[PDB]
């Protein structure tokens, strides 16, 4: 199910990143307060969980120099 | 004197040596 | 109960990731908080229990050296 | 959808850059507020996804020295 | 009344961990609220009790080197 | 009346590392709020009652070595 | 009265450690507040007035050395 | 007015780290509040005022040494 | 009129010291408030305004040696 | 014109630094405030306009030695 999370998270790092996460909405007698999290955590679960899915490659072993 | 008595406040206070022959004092661990 | 409880938590993670973890939730006259516990602190705890559980290997031992 | 991602970025950072970055709404009871996110970030997040995308070259390699 | 109470100890981490570490909840005119600890505190707290009680080995004495 | 002591500073430390030690209480008209001592504190003040006390030994001397 | 007054300084470091300095108590329309002190001044103050009282040894001059 | 003025600031030092020295008080719509002092201020306080009076020798000149 | 504020600010001193200094009062609608002064620069207030005064000496040139 | 203004801030000093210097009022309705300065930056405005202002040396140069 690895793809599920890894396009909701994704969506939520560009939801988060624009203008859309929300913290709290409030109606009349009803608030309910969501935590939020840094960007950059939010980067490293995005950094961790695409690498352990079976996608394109992302890294690359070194580099090497030659004269 | 005053260095085989008890040494400089306290010191060697509790250093007693037994002095006893040398057989005494090699033979039991000789081996 | 491990074996739930690795899901409990990793879910927990997700959530909590996106932005689904409820800080607190008031209805009028009737509200509740919960601590909110940080990102990392969680990894090391999501961390800690799947390798005492039964789950499967994740890290190996260093690494040597050949010419 | 990489390019209307841009396009959402471009004009997130314009308008909060200016005055436009809604912190928070208040309908007389139905109120809601989003999570704040910095400006470097944004740019990084922006600028990431610039070169990760389709789009020309922006910025090239090193540089040589030659008397 | 140590292994009881070590696991309660245990489950309460487990809850403050996720989500139901309770802070504060609030009736019509009723409140409390109690205090919150750390999480790292309650780690070496539970590491405390459990190797003072009878359960398994988790410490070692240190580790030597042959060759 | 030490003994005792101990035992109120020892069930004083298990609830307040859980959910137990309350803050404060509030019941609409009638409200009081006790100060929070650090979990540092506790175990501070209920290791020194402790063998200050009758109780038997906890921690021996200093360690020496031999070959 | 030295021996009233540290009794009761214990008395007080004890129940405050423990749960109970009352920070403010308030009943309906009426309200105060007792300033809270930390716990280490607490300590110290104990002990110096314990060593001024006419109790028991609690220190002693330093320490000796011998072969 | 010296005598009763340090036995006085003693008494509050004593009432300020047991429990006893308010802060703020009200009653439904007459309230005050006291600007709050550190301890180790008004220790000293004490100390100088101590020896400023008449009370007699407290502290002695520096240790000197013999073989 | 320096010994006036000397007598005042001395006074105010020990008034501000043990727990008398009124930080604000306020009842029903008529309040004011007080802006506060630690006892440090309150002190070293009170150590100028007596020696410019013709309070007595206080204060010694150095201090010589000799064998 | 400077003397009135020196006398104004001293006198200002005084008040302020004792127990009278109006942080803000209150009358139901018809409230204000001020910002509130610290002791510091006074004493240095003080010293300035005294020096400036007719009135005589107050701290002479530099200091001779000789044997």
């Amino acid at each position: 199910t690895r793809q599920e999370e890894l396009a909701a998270a994704r969506a939520a790092l560009h939801d988060l990143m624009t203008g859309k996460r929300v913290a709290t909405v409030q109606k009349d007698g009803r608030r309910v307060e969501f935590t939020a999290t840094s960007v950059s955590d939010l980067k490293k679960y995005i950094a961790e969980l695409e690498v352990q899915t079976g996608m394109t490659q992302r890294r690359r072993g070194p580099a090497g120099f030659y004269v | 004197y005053h260095g085989g008595g008890s040494g400089f406040g306290g010191q060697l206070r509790s250093w007693n040596p037994p002095s006893e022959s040398v057989d005494a004092a090699l033979l039991p661990n000789f081996t």
